[PDB]
Order: structure tokens, then sequence, then C-alpha cells
């Protein structure tokens, strides 16, 4: 296995009746609360208990990431409480790991992670390579509802030697 | 006749939600989402977690992978197509 | 179908020269959306996988050393090199990437010219292994010469010997390039020591006489 | 480029079918088409087809249409190229290769070399080839090593276990009555052939034969 998860996410609060479990088999019922985006902040710590769902973070591919000192999930043992996050503390893949993350906080909206602004290497901080194109991941219409009408191609990148192949939706 | 088989898995899914699982009764919903494939339904899928909570959702693979279940209710309506 | 065709077939250049080779196909690869040309040039080295050397007619691929220039556009295309290294030998495909199904070129297999060589022949009487064996396989080398055409010649006791002879040349050497050629005459045990000294002749264009390699019963 | 690995080297029957493999290294087939392209021997590139791992959408060309199967798993990260009911004219070495948007295949494979022949599997005869008794010496010797009446290809000739490496010609194969023939040239110093021990190591996986020939002088 890789860049894969068995159980980090949870932790969703019903709230209102925003559509939020949209996308738990999205086969049906997805739709965008209110489409007519602002610059992230800084990539820190995470807190378990408010995100629902699985927080993907970008480096030149998708990555998902599980809850640091790692996390259990199978049944039948006797023990009390979950409460472990993850970590995202990360700088540009040159100099470091990953660009920046993306998820779903616990009432049914997205909150970026990102990196200090200074082709995409230089000053890029969340999968946004453009204003209108963003990497293509299983769950961009549930963080990005706005741009499901975004065309989707392959291309590829480089990060110091690597080759990286990407799906990339646009607006054209 | 479409309507009344849909009000009736309706009927039984309410059954099935009348706590996080039927109690002492969840593997006749898992009996049910094995044999259709599915898990959960778009009318109450905040309630559709905890058959994955408590491993009753079923799972051909636990350790790894990230997706989405299927419809329950759009599995009954394909059954009629 | 577009049908590539690339000119010239065979291209023989010294170490240093510009070097260029085109390519046309049957239909204009330009796509008037994006005003790009949809072609492609490979690089296959002897023995190698084909790499990407320049798509896009002009785009060179990460990695190529800046010497390699795609240039052209609509149905005339030209891969050229500044200045050709002695690791510049390969065979060098174009690819038009534009319309199902994807047609490869002809090929033009570049040659490079060095200073005229002679054969370094040597000469390998049947291994003993094989004397027990049944068979008896006279063995000649021709190593580092140049240029690729040669010509050899076996000769049993003074009688020139055709039929039997199995001939492999290697491709051309990616240091010194220079060519070798293996001659190996296949024989019975009888036939083998029902005569004596083997002989094998080499006639090449740097010499006008043969290079002769003779060996006796001992 | 990006990291592809092809299953071995295939001898089929005439009329079977044979399945190739083509697994990805360090990212995701989802992110690009896999193609698989043919070269025939002395022949240009011919584009057999492509995949999505996507969405499993193929596209064939309409000359391998019937006979070629493109399939693509994305938990295994593997391509498939199956082929039905092959002939001689099948017998070629199949590259898959990777690419993006604009259909330029930028990295390729090993290729994957399929011989479609009835020719039995044989083990191949390793003899050891030293020069003739009574040879002027000159601070050049070379020796041989031939591997005669084996099937099918490939062999891999090494000497010293891979660690002689410069002065090293080794000679394509050749096909004689259903046979290959091989040789191979190594010209070292005469100074240092019969003090260090040099040995021709002929592996032959598809008959798991494993030979290790010491040259002997005489
Ligand atoms: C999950 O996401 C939702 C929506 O993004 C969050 O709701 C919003 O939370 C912010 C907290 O900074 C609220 O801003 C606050 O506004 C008041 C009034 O202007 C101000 O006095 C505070 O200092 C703060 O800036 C924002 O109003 C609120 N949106 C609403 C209520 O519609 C939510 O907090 C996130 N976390 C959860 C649910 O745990
Ligand atoms: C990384 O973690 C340290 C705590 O050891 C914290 O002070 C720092 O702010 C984090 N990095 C970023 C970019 O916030
Ligand atoms: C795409 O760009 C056009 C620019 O004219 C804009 O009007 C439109 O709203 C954009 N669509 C999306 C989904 O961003």
């Amino acid at each position: 296995g890789s860049w894969h998860i068995n159980r980090t996410a949870l932790n969703c609060n019903d709230s209102l009746h925003t559509g939020f479990i949209a996308s738990l088999f999205y086969t049906h019922s997805f739709n965008s609360s209110g489409c007519p985006h602002y610059p992230p902040r800084q990539c820190g710590v995470v807190s378990a208990k408010t995100v629902c769902g699985p927080v993907y973070c970008f480096t030149p591919s998708p990555v998902v990431v599980g809850t640091t000192d790692r996390l259990g999930a199978p049944t039948y043992t006797w023990g009390e409480n979950e409460t472990d996050v993850f970590l995202l503390n990360s700088t540009r893949p040159p100099l470091g790991s990953w660009f920046g993350c993306t998820w779903m906080n616990s009432s049914g909206y997205t909150k970026t992670c990102g990196a200090p602004p200074c082709t995409y290497l230089k000053c890029g901080s969340g999968p946004w390579l453009t204003p209108r194109c963003l990497i293509d991941y299983p769950y961009r219409l549930w963080h990005y509802p706005c741009t499901v009408n975004y065309t989707i191609f392959k291309i590829r990148m480089y990060v110091g030697g690597v080759e990286h192949r990407l799906t990339a939706a646009c607006n054209f | 006749i479409a309507k009344d088989v849909k009000q009736f898995y309706d009927q039984a899914l309410q059954q099935a939600v009348v706590d996080d699982d039927a109690n002492n009764a969840k593997a006749v919903v898992k009996t049910f989402h094995e044999t259709l494939n599915c898990c959960g339904s778009s009318t109450l899928s905040a309630l559709t977690t905890s058959m994955l909570k408590n491993n009753l959702c079923p799972s051909g693979s636990s350790i790894i992978s990230n997706l989405f279940k299927e419809d329950c209710h759009q599995k009954i309506d394909e059954l009629f197509s | 179908d577009i049908v590539m065709t690339q000119s010239p077939s065979s291209l023989a250049m010294s170490v240093g020269q510009k070097v260029t080779m085109s390519c046309k196909s049957s239909q204009s690869l330009l796509n008037s959306n994006n005003q790009k040309n949809y072609l492609a040039w490979y690089q296959q080295k002897p023995g190698q996988s084909p790499k990407l050397l320049v798509y896009f007619a002009s785009t060179r691929e990460s990695g190529v050393p800046d010497r390699f220039i795609g240039s052209g556009s609509g149905t005339d295309f030209t891969l050229t090199i500044s200045s050709v290294q002695a690791e510049d030998l390969a065979d060098y495909f174009c690819q038009q990437h534009y319309s199902t199904p994807y047609t490869f070129g002809g090929g033009t297999k570049l040659e490079i010219r060095r200073a005229d060589a002679a054969p370094t022949v040597s000469i390998f009487p049947p291994s003993s292994e094989q004397l027990t064996s049944g068979g008896a396989s006279v063995v000649c080398f021709l190593n580092n010469f140049y240029p690729k055409d040669i010509n050899v010649k076996w000769k049993i006791d003074g009688s020139e010997r055709q039929n039997g002879v199995l001939n492999s040349w290697t491709d051309q050497d990616s240091k010194d390039s220079t060519y070798s050629m293996s001659s190996t005459l296949t024989l019975t045990k009888d036939e083998y020591e029902r005569h004596n000294s083997y002989t094998c002749e080499a006639t090449h264009k740097t010499s006008t006489s043969p290079i002769v390699k003779s060996f006796n019963r001992n | 480029e990006v990291q592809l690995q092809q299953s071995g080297a295939e001898l089929v029957k005439p009329g079977a079918s044979v399945k190739l493999s083509c697994t990805a290294s360090g990212f995701n087939i989802k992110d690009t088409y896999i193609h698989w392209v043919n070269q025939r021997p002395e022949q240009g590139l011919e584009w057999i087809g492509r995949i999505d791992p996507a969405n499993g959408h193929t596209q064939y060309d309409p000359k391998f249409q019937g006979k070629a199967t493109i399939t693509a798993d994305t938990s295994s990260n593997t391509a498939y190229l199956q082929l039905s009911s092959l002939t001689s004219e099948d017998t070629a070495v199949y590259y898959c290769a990777t690419s993006d948007y604009s259909y330029a295949l930028d990295s390729w494979g090993q290729g994957t070399s399929v011989t479609v022949s009835s020719a039995k599997t044989t083990a191949p005869s390793v003899y050891p080839l030293a020069p003739v008794c009574g040879d002027t010496t000159g601070s050049s010797v070379t020796l041989g090593c031939l591997v005669k009446g084996y099937f099918p290809e490939p062999v891999t000739l090494t000497w010293n276990s891979g660690s002689l490496s410069s002065g090293v010609h080794t000679f394509p194969a050749v096909l004689q009555s259903d046979l290959y023939t091989l040789s191979s040239s190594v010209t070292v110093t005469s100074s240092t052939w019969p003090s260090q021990s040099i040995t021709c190591n002929v592996a032959h996986p598809a008959s798991s034969t494993k030979v290790d020939k010491k040259i002997e002088p005489r």
C-alpha cells in the first residue's frame, strides 16, 4: 500500500443539514451551497476533533496523512476514547516536504493550509497551480464544489529530479 | 409500485436506524448491505458513520485506501431499472 | 494514417559537426487553436529503449542537453545537433502525436566518422571441448576497424570456403566509434582434421592487400 | 522519466497467447496514459495502442484490433498487453510508455522480447577460445567465448562476473537451424591474461543454464 488511509477521519458534527455528508457515497445528492476562495494561512499543527474526513496534503502529488504517532481502528479491545492528531509542519519539497494541505472541518466548510509566498515551486502554497487550475484528487468536488465544471487533463512536473504525474482541472 | 417498494425500503431502513445500528440485529443490516453492495442512504447520510465506526458496514479492505461507499436507496432504485 | 517520411535514412557526420535530419508528414501537424506543432523526436541508442528528446516539435525535454534543437512547422520539421559527440550515435525517429493512430517515422540511423582504422584480426582454433563434442568451429575476430564495410574470406589449404559461415557485426562503439566483426566457420571433426592450414582473410578499404591470419595443426 | 518494469522475454508457440506486464514505480498510473508500441526486427516503431487507467478507456490501432488487448489494474499500478493467436510476424519487442495530455511518449520501459517459434528450448554450449600456440605476443592478448547451439534469446555474457568491462566486444546472436550462435571477444594486455585468470560467464535463463568457463592457454 501507499498514500492510503485506514481510519483517521470522522469527528464530524451534524450541525445544519447543509449537505456536508453529500460526498459519502456521492453518486447522487451532490451540490454546492453557494457559489458566486482566499489565500491560506501558515502550516502548523492540526486539531483532530474538529476535522471531518481525510486531510489531503499537496506535495507534487496528493497524499493522505494519518494521525501523528499513529492511530488504531480495529474493534473489541479494552480502552477508552480516541484523540490523536496529525502533523503538517512542512516547507516546500525542494527544501522540505510538501506545499500545503486542505481539509473540511466539522460543520461542513473547508480549511486550507499553506506556506509563505516568495514557478509553482517558487511561490505556490496550495493545490492551486494557477487561480484557474487545481490538482485533481478524489475529494476535490467536496472541498471545492464551485469547481465542478472544471475540465480535467493529465500533466507532469519536476521537483528536484523526480517526475510527478498529475491530474489537473482548469477553467476554459 | 416502485414508490411502494421505496417506502418499504425507507421503513426497513428506519428499523435499521432506530439506533446507530440495529442492536443485536446489525448483522441483518450487514446482510442487506452485502446483498446490495451498499452502505447507507442519501437521506440519513449523517447516520451512515456508525456502521463504519463499529465496522458493521461491509468493507473488503479496512486496512487502507481512500473512498466512499454506495447509496442503498440508489441500488434499490437501480434494482428496478 | 499520417505517413511520416524521414530524410535521409543513413547519415554519417564526424565529431563536432552540425547535423540536420528532416521529417515530413503527409498532413500538417499544426493545431490552429494552440498554434503548436504536434511532433516529437525519439533517440534509440543501439540495444536500448527509445528516449524522448524534443516533443511539440520545438519543446526540448527536461534533461536532454541543449545541443539538440527541434525546428520546423506545418508539414516540415528538422532535428539538428549543433555539435555532435561520440555518444550521439543512435537511430532517430519522428512521431506525430496529433491524431490517432500516432505514426512513427522510418528512422534516420546516425553514424559517426572517425579516422580510418585497420581491423585487428585474431584467429581461434576449435576448443578441445568442441573437438571432443563432435564439431569444430574456427573463429575469426576483427576488432576496432572503420568503416563498417568489410569483406571476410575463409581458406582451407589454399582453397576458398563459403558455405557454413556465420557472421555477426557489432553496432558502432560508443567510445572509439569503431566496428567489430565475428566470423565463425563451423565444420565436423572429420573434415576439420582432414585438412590443414586454415586462413582468415580480411579485405578492407584501408588496405588494398588482405590481412591474413592462418594456423596449422600445431 | 518514471520507472517502468516489464516482464521477461517470452517464447510463445505459434497460435498461442501471451500476456505482457508493465509495472509502474514512484507514481500512480491513474495520472498518465499508458501506451504500448511494438518494434519488429530491423523495423520502425509501430504504435499498438493506449489506455487511460483512470476510466479504463482503451484506444487501439486499426491493424492491432482483435489481437491486442490493453488493460490496467490501479490497485497494483500495472498495465497489461494481451496478444492472442500470435504468428511469426508478431516476433518483436513490445515497449510500454507513459504520456500526458500531449500524448508524447516521454518515459519508456526496458522492452519485452516476444519470440513466436516452434523450435524447442535448447541449452547452450560454451567453448573457450585461447590464442593459437606459437603466436608472437605484443602486449595485447585477445580471448574468445563461443556460445553455440541454444534457443531462444537472450543470453547474458560477462567476463569475470562483469568486473572486466573495457575491451569487451559481445557480438549479437545469429539464427541458424533454429539455434542461436554467439561469440564474444575480450582484448586485454598480454601481461595479465596468464597471470590473472579470466572467466567467461554465460547465463541462459530459458533453460536455467549458468556456465562459468575459465580460459586456459594451449
Ligand atoms: C467550521 O467552519 C465554520 C465555517 O467556516 C466556522 O464558523 C465560523 O467560525 C468563525 C470563527 O473564527 C466565526 O468568525 C467569528 O465571527 C464573529 C462575529 O463576526 C467574531 O466576533 C469572532 O471573533 C470570529 O471572527 C464565523 O462567524 C463562523 N461562521 C458562522 C457562524 O457562520 C466554524 O467555527 C468552524 N469550526 C467548528 C464548527 O468547529
Ligand atoms: C513547527 O513546529 C514548531 C514547534 O516545534 C512551531 O514552533 C513552528 O511554528 C512549526 N512550523 C510552522 C511553519 O508553523
Ligand atoms: C471561468 O472564467 C470565466 C472568465 O470569463 C468566468 O466568467 C467563469 O465564472 C469562470 N468559471 C469558474 C467555474 O470559475
